[PDB]
């Protein structure tokens, strides 16, 4: 006769991620390499969105 | 680039009269403060003069009644007329842009005044 004795599933060999980068990244160059730095009294906070 | 804009120093006789100015470029914001400081080879910051948007005038008793700050409102410029010279007063003076952000400086002008 014939008989079910197990299932074979063929499980995956590796992992792929891909996602999206944005052109523009940051102005981080505009604040640890900038050309000036603000007086410990007028401190510069710059929003970074 | 904020940008300040120094000029009209010298050598003068003791007596004579000069008129500063500082021209400001940049972002500038309307409510901005201006003021003139002094320093001499030597010493600190002497904080000669301030002006505000509100026209208001204040002064050191360093020079009292001697020197003068007057605003153009059209350029956003400032001079200011300094007379009745001293000995006392030959040191480079600075500018000082208080504005809201952080506080840019001048290059510097020279004035001396001896005999």
């Amino acid at each position: 006769g014939i008989y079910q004795t197990s299932n074979f599933r063929v499980q995956p060999t590796e992992s792929i991620v891909r996602f999206p980068n944005i052109t523009n990244l940051c102005p981080f160059g505009e604040v640890f390499n900038a050309t000036r730095f603000a007086s410990v009294y007028a401190w510069n906070r710059k929003r970074i969105s | 680039q904020v940008q300040l804009q120094e000029s009209g120093g010298g050598l003068v006789q003791a007596g004579g009269s000069l008129r500063l100015s500082c021209a400001a470029s940049g972002s500038i914001f309307s409510p901005n403060t201006m003021g003139w400081f002094r320093q001499a080879l030597g010493k600190q910051r002497e904080m000669v003069a301030v002006i505000s948007s509100i026209a208001s005038t204040q002064y050191a008793n360093f020079v009292k009644g001697r020197f003068t700050i007057t605003r153009d409102n059209t350029k956003n410029t400032v001079h200011l007329q300094m007379n009745s010279l001293i000995p006392e007063d030959t040191a480079v003076y600075y500018c000082y842009a208080v504005d809201k952000s952080q506080d840019y400086w001048g290059q510097g002008t020279q004035v001396t005044v001896s005999s």
